[PDB]
């Protein structure tokens, strides 16, 4: 059982969330710019808390990854296959949502 | 054991990083700021990276592992086949550390084949294939569950830490609830529509 | 006959890694644009709900809390969060 470091000044629950932030795959500048692109279509006077952008990114990446997990789990071949739009669609029908 | 003084200094810095991250998280960004490479969001992300590096350095200083208590640190057991050698290989496959651990069917089938060949189990091809498919299904469920819990147990920040579903404003304002219901119909159709759009484009090629 | 799309934004390698994180190792050409499109649609869906909350609160800033209430309405992704 590996020894565990527990800082005296910061809770591990905070540390875990920062760590997850460093694990995200979409570059943060393009992500915030995509949010801008969407917001422009709603209202030119909308502001976003920075933390709201962070929640959006964490959730959006989980959503995309789950689409791929579902497709993966529905794909059973002895030789590997390239995944196409129809595979995503089918898998979403089989084990995905709504 | 590490220097008590240096540990106390570094932990002070760690807390300073936290306070600055929280300050940046509460900044309100207009549209021009969302276009800024030096926005509060990007400053915050850079500070989170710095903080995680410092955390790692403190782990090394106190001779601890770099674990943080993430749900994805929890090992998923697999004992699904009648062959413990195979079971072992699958369990190793699904418990590699980090956020990218999620095999495809091919990886599981390869683990089964390799285990069987290594231990001369004499298992024929179709038995291996069925074993692999049952395994892949079983571990797929558990991997998805572990990731889901890792997300919902480690989401947001101090600003959302007091959230509870019973405080949802829509619960006591039917005009709001009605608009959200309308939005929901639209959202589902929009997602269906993009999925179907790319399926249709595939059909034309 | 083959052609390379231009963009500003979400790069091919990022989309490759997102697919890989889900265990998908090989994706077709259309998957890149599809992933960008799906991402944009999901974000529009969340932001539409978030802004509905912001406007209900008579605010001009979308808060992390607005985004949470919105995310909870988008299905499985954040299911179970908060209680």
């Amino acid at each position: 059982k590996p020894h565990r470091y527990r800082p005296g000044t910061v809770a591990l629950r905070e540390i875990r969330r920062y760590q997850k932030s460093t694990e995200l795959l979409i570059r943060k500048l393009p992500f915030q710019r995509l949010v801008r692109e969407i917001a422009q279509d709603f209202k030119t006077d909308l502001r976003f808390q920075s933390a709201a952008i962070g929640a959006l990114q964490e959730a959006a990446e989980a959503f995309l990854v789950a689409l791929f997990e579902d497709t993966n789990l529905c794909t059973i071949h002895a030789k590997r296959v390239t995944i196409f739009p129809k595979d995503i669609q089918l898998a979403r029908r089989i084990r995905g949502e709504r | 054991r590490g220097s008590r003084r240096q540990i106390q200094r570094l932990e002070q810095l760690l807390a300073l990083y936290v306070a600055e991250i929280r300050r940046l998280q509460e900044k309100e960004l207009d549209l021009s700021e969302l276009d800024d490479p030096d926005s509060a969001y990007l400053q915050a992300a850079r500070l989170k990276r710095k903080l995680i590096r410092l955390f790692g350095r403190l782990c090394e200083l106190k001779d601890c592992s770099s674990l943080t208590g993430r749900v994805i640190e929890q090992r998923i057991p697999y004992r699904g086949t009648r062959y413990p050698e195979v079971n072992r290989r699958i369990e190793r496959l699904i418990n590699k550390p980090g956020p990218d651990t999620f095999p495809d069917y091919g990886d599981v089938l390869r683990a089964v084949e390799k285990a069987a060949a290594r231990h001369s189990l004499g298992l024929p091809r179709q038995q291996l294939q069925l074993m692999a498919q049952d395994a892949f299904r079983d571990v797929g469920i558990r991997l998805q569950e572990r990731r889901h819990l890792d997300l919902i147990y480690n989401f947001g920040c101090h600003l959302t830490d007091d959230y509870r579903p019973g405080v949802d404003p829509a619960l006591s304002d039917p005009v709001l609830a009605r608009r959200l219901r309308e939005n929901r119909s639209l959202a589902m159709s929009r997602l269906d529509e993009v999925i179907s759009k790319y399926a249709m484009l595939q059909d034309k090629s | 006959k083959v052609l390379r799309d231009n963009i500003q934004g979400i790069t091919k390698p990022a989309i490759r890694r997102l697919a890989r994180r889900g265990g998908v190792k090989r994706i077709s050409g259309l998957i890149y644009e599809e992933t960008r499109g799906v991402l944009k649609v999901f974000l529009e869906n969340v932001i539409r709900d978030a802004v509905t909350y912001t406007e209900h609160a008579k605010r001009k800033t979308v808060t992390a809390m607005d985004v949470v209430y919105a995310l909870k309405r988008q299905g499985r992704t954040l299911y179970g969060f908060g209680g």
